[PDB]
């Protein structure tokens, strides 16, 4: 029970790293890898576009040219965690 | 020897008294040749063997022969340039003395017409294309913002929006934005002898853009001297090639949307009446990411605008404290 537990684990986690290696060699790891990034840069460039989104050249700026930079200035990060302590409390 | 002695020192002093000289107009170099051989200043400079295209403004009106000016870098030090007839006249000089320049040949036929080689291996003819010495660019170099698609349209010049702010809202002492409704693209100052001026002279280039479009170089070029790069606007720019031709040559700086696949959410945020044109959106595109990368000089792959921002920034950053 302790010995032929050992046994079964090792070869189904020696068996288990075959396939990995056939899904390596056919590139099933790309899709994720490209799904990473492009998502991380699908949302790294929404910015340019929210950031001129109220570009003023009717005066909503008032807010929103501060409450994108305050709700970001690492505030509204340790505030909501202690609020959430508080919940959890 | 008096005669060297007495003069050698004319170039060492006139370039220091006045350190405080204010540069004007600009040179940019085609060719690279040493000054061991060539050296014919009483700087007793090394050379003048730089780089092509160098970066370097000249305003002190010297002799006709050579003028001493100023190279811009970290360190704000004298240089000297040749004269723009100097390098016209030398360009050959250094292939003066290759024996068989003209049409004879040294593959053991001597004899057969001898005579010096013909005037047509000089300047008595040069025509290529009657390209001239040394062109001369603003105080600085001009800024074309390529990307991410044709400008003007939605997404494309929003994009531009954006980053602006940052260079102008930034500096407020080098910067002074400006917006143009001229076709840059189609416009170069290689005219044959004359460009349109008047109105109703009624000439084969009387109703034609060239006169509008050369009436924003008073604009650009001499007005720069508050040393300022000046943008523009202008939906005319979307290949690297037609403007890295003529005297402008500006900055261009290429926003890189990464892999053309994520263009897509990006462009079809908005929903609907976006795909007018469709087709002309993502390869247009793709043919600035065709072109030699060298092209532009400065590439933004990068993420929100808080560190893009900065790789503009730093450009100019280095940029800017060198020009003086």
């Amino acid at each position: 029970s302790f010995f032929v537990l050992n046994l079964v684990l090792g070869v189904l986690s020696g068996e288990f790293s075959k396939e990995r290696e056939k899904a390596k060699a056919r590139g099933d790891f790309q899709k994720l890898r490209e799904k990473q990034q492009l998502e991380e840069d699908l949302k790294g460039y929404l910015d340019w576009i929210t950031q001129a989104e109220d570009i003023d050249p009717r005066w909503n700026r008032f807010c929103r040219r501060k409450c994108r930079a305050a709700v970001k200035s690492n505030v509204f990060y340790w505030l909501v965690i202690f609020l959430v302590f508080l919940n959890t409390l | 020897e008096s005669a060297r002695r007495e003069v050698e020192s004319q170039a060492q002093q006139q370039l220091e008294r006045a350190k405080h000289k204010p540069v004007a107009f600009a040179v940019r170099t085609n060719v690279s040749y040493c000054g061991v051989l060539d050296e014919e200043c009483p700087v007793q400079g090394s050379g003048v063997n730089f780089e092509a295209k160098d970066f370097l403004h000249i305003k002190e009106k010297y002799s006709n022969d050579w003028w001493i000016g100023r190279l811009v870098k970290e360190g704000g030090d004298i240089a000297f340039i040749p004269s723009p007839q100097r390098l016209e006249s030398i360009r050959l000089k250094q292939e003066q003395k290759a024996r068989r320049s003209g049409n004879p040949s040294s593959l053991s036929d001597i004899g057969n017409r001898r005579s010096p080689p013909p005037s047509l291996a000089k300047q008595k003819q040069k025509q290529a294309e009657h390209v001239p010495p040394y062109d001369v660019v603003p105080s600085m170099r001009p800024v074309v913002l390529v990307g991410p698609s044709l400008k003007g349209y939605e997404v494309t010049d929003m994009m531009q929006k954006a980053l602006f702010d940052f260079l102008k809202h930034r500096f407020d002492g080098r910067i002074s934005i400006t917006r143009v409704t001229a076709d840059l693209s189609l416009a170069k100052r290689s005219v044959l002898n004359n460009p349109g001026k008047r109105t109703i002279i009624e000439r084969s280039s009387a109703r034609s853009s060239i006169a509008e479009v050369q009436s924003e170089i008073e604009r650009i070029f001499e007005l720069a001297k508050s040393l300022q790069l000046v943008v523009l606007d202008a939906d005319t720019i979307n290949h690297p090639a037609q403007l890295a031709k003529t005297s402008l040559a500006p900055i261009i700086v290429f926003v890189k949307v990464s892999s053309p696949k994520v263009l897509q959410r990006l462009i079809r945020s908005r929903g609907k009446s976006q795909m007018k044109h469709l087709t002309v959106q993502m390869m247009a595109y793709d043919k600035l990411v065709q072109c030699p990368p060298e092209s532009f000089d400065v590439i933004l792959d990068e993420n929100q605008l808080e560190d893009a921002c900065e790789h503009l920034a730093e450009y100019l950053e280095v940029y800017w404290r060198a020009t003086h």
